[PDB]
């Protein structure tokens, strides 16, 4: 780019403007726009210790007909530098090397081609097939049924869905105000030949293409400090997915996907080191994607800490420990009396020892 | 022939280390974690047994090559391990779930083309998604598993082919999840013949233990060289040079092992597999005689696999 144009990209809230600039003609779905932007950016590719890891982001968008999936696919085909737009029957993977393969009517294809798709997804090879797969799908009956399981509603194997690093469900939920807003936006787009006036005018396609090309040039390195936090977050997510039977199998592929998302965010912000904000944003995006489918008590605890094998507790030790915690002796006496009312314990008349009932 | 004296001396020095076996277990598939028994079994299969000709006895050529079956959830180390074995082992073959007739355009004569199984003769053949294969192919597999030969009688073409290959198969349970049951068929639905033909069956279960997930995630985020390059030539040297033979003490140990094993249920084929495993371990130690240690280790591994 010309650096002045990069500054023209780098105003405040630039991430939101870039997300909205992709397919602004379709109201809402900012999360899907962010996912497509990260797919355009993509993660990093590394070959450590004899194995090759993927940085490509493959996203599967499924929804009832009429949720403007085809228009999103056409727009991303137009915007991506190397993009191959194809249908279920109509087929390409090699032609979109180092690019984006946008395929629609995925659910309307025979399993024989699906079997070959798995190798492309897992190893980006066929020949090399290093491409980002963007798949579109529809429910089997024409309407998504939340009663049925996800696999049955998608009629695809669980492994194929797992190999997709991102799954986005769009449902045509009838809301009166939302329907009226969508209708009026469609009317304005139809009449005025233009998008409705938003807060910020979206950037040009060429400018966005150049920005993506420049952001792909950088290869951020993951710091070792955030590794422990990433492991803790992955543990929490996998525990949650184990507790829920209907959640997708959170194998190593989920951790690889979130690492790819963090690296893509780091490339987007043009920083050679991945920060915790990128990790938090990746966790937020994954969570949204999976969602689409008194002094008395403190003093009582303080004196409870001194019940290590004893029934009676000295008054002075408890008083000193309570004062060390930041409580005045008046509050200590008040808490002692209040918990004495509850028949918890009895205080000696000499105020030297307390016997716990 | 292909080794200088210094290479043989270095191999002897390495073999004199009592830990080399376990160290070689650490050498196999560094990216794979906490599957030491599986690596041990793979190494034993690489060593294999010794070939014996029973022409004077009137018996057929007994199989002397080891086959291992793996079963578990998809997305695990199956495909990566199979690729590692195929890349490391020369003449290895990778297939997913035979001979055929081709017309000669010159003489109009029907000639034969050899499938991957025949092409991998004296090599290792690895198969993914064993459960998802047609029943006709699995019916064919019985002959190659048992007699190491293959006979065809079709359209007047009658032929017999040698198929000295080792089968390393990966399978997926029918439930796609380890349902709490008793027999492996209740989860995988395989006939008793194919299961009995396998020398070693291992099951990959992802435990619901938090610390295991910690270790897996750390190994992933954090994701030797002196060993595998030497090991290829070391395995070639062991195959070409040494052959173990059975002893009286190991004879008594194997007899006792068989009579104890049948009380649990037992077929003579598992006894043959135990003999083969003892030969493999003797080759591992580069010992020309099979001793108590080989039999004890083979029995330990078999009992560990059965317990799991």
């Amino acid at each position: 780019l010309t650096r002045e144009e990069l500054r023209q990209i780098a105003e405040e809230d630039f991430y939101e403007k870039l997300a909205a600039s992709i397919a602004p003609e379709i109201y809402g779905h900012e999360d899907v726009k962010k996912a497509l932007l990260l797919l355009l950016v993509g993660g990093v590719d590394q070959s450590p210790r004899g194995m090759k890891i993927r940085g490509n982001i493959n996203i599967c968008l499924m929804g009832d007909p009429g949720v403007a999936k085809s228009q999103l696919l056409s727009y991303i085909d137009r915007l991506a530098p190397r993009s191959q737009y194809t249908t279920g029957r109509g087929s390409a993977l090699v032609l979109a090397d180092q690019g984006v393969c946008c395929i629609d009517e995925f659910d309307k294809m025979a399993e024989a081609d699906r079997t070959a798709i798995h190798e492309v997804m897992e190893q980006q090879t066929i020949l090399n097939a290093r491409c980002s797969i963007l798949a579109a799908a529809n429910p089997a009956y024409g309407r998504y049924n939340p009663r049925r399981s996800l696999e049955q509603n998608i009629q695809l194997p669980a492994a194929l869905l797992s190999r997709f690093d991102l799954l986005w469900l769009i449902q045509d939920r009838p809301d009166r105000d939302n329907d009226l807003r969508l209708a009026q936006h469609i009317t304005y787009v139809h009449q005025h030949s233009r998008q409705p006036p938003s807060q910020f005018e979206p950037l040009d396609m060429k400018l966005m293409r150049r920005y993506i090309a420049m952001c792909r040039e950088k290869q951020p390195m993951v710091p070792e400090s955030l590794a422990d936090y990433i492991t803790a977050a992955y543990v929490e997510m996998r525990r949650e997915a184990w507790a829920s039977k209907d959640a997708t199998y959170t194998s190593a592929r989920t951790l690889l996907a979130i690492l790819r998302l963090s690296t893509a965010l780091a490339r987007l912000r043009m920083v050679d080191v991945v920060e915790k904000e990128d990790v938090n944003e990746a966790i937020r995006l994954m969570e949204m994607s999976k969602d689409s489918l008194r002094p008395a008590d403190v003093i009582f605890a303080t004196v409870r800490e001194l019940v290590s094998g004893g029934r009676s507790v000295r008054f002075s030790e408890a008083e000193q420990r309570c004062v060390s915690r930041g409580f005045t002796p008046a509050q200590f006496q008040a808490a002692l009396d209040e918990y004495e009312e509850l028949n918890v314990w009895q205080v000696n008349a000499s105020r030297t020892r307390i016997t716990f009932v | 022939k292909l080794f200088s004296e210094k290479r043989v001396e270095l191999l002897k020095e390495l073999s004199r280390k009592p830990d080399i076996y376990e160290r070689l277990a650490s050498a196999l598939a560094p990216s794979i974690y906490e599957h030491e028994d599986i690596k041990k079994g793979i190494l034993l299969q690489l060593f294999g047994g010794t070939r014996k000709d029973f022409s004077h006895t009137g018996r057929g050529k007994f199989r002397a090559e080891i086959n291992i079956l793996l079963c578990g959830d998809p997305g695990t180390s199956k495909s990566q391990l199979l690729q590692y074995v195929y890349n490391l082992v020369p003449r290895g073959q990778y297939t997913s779930g035979t001979a055929y007739v081709m017309k000669d355009p010159e003489t109009r004569q029907l000639v034969l083309q050899t499938g991957a199984l025949v092409l991998s003769d004296n090599g290792i053949c690895c198969i993914d998604e064993f459960d998802k294969m047609n029943e006709s192919t699995r019916s064919v597999l019985h002959e190659v598993m048992e007699q190491q030969t293959l006979s065809i009688a079709k359209a007047g073409i009658i032929c017999q082919l040698n198929a000295r290959t080792s089968v390393l198969a990966a399978a997926n349970p029918i439930e796609s999840q380890w349902n709490p049951k008793k027999t492996t068929i209740e989860n995988i639905q395989l006939p008793h013949t194919l299961l009995s033909r396998f020398d070693l069956i291992f099951l990959m279960l992802d435990p619901q233990d938090e610390a295991y997930d910690r270790r897996l995630a750390h190994h992933l985020v954090a994701l030797e060289l002196l060993d595998m390059a030497v090991l290829k030539d070391y395995i070639a040297y062991a195959h070409s040079t040494i052959m173990p033979r059975l002893s009286e003490e190991a004879s008594q140990a194997l007899i006792e092992a068989y009579v104890d094993m049948r009380k649990i249920g037992a077929y003579p084929r598992q006894l043959e597999s135990l003999i083969r495993l003892a030969e493999a371990h003797a080759k591992v130690r580069l010992s020309n005689k099979v001793e108590a240690i080989d039999v004890e280790e083979a029995k330990r591994l078999h009992r560990e696999a059965l317990k799991q």
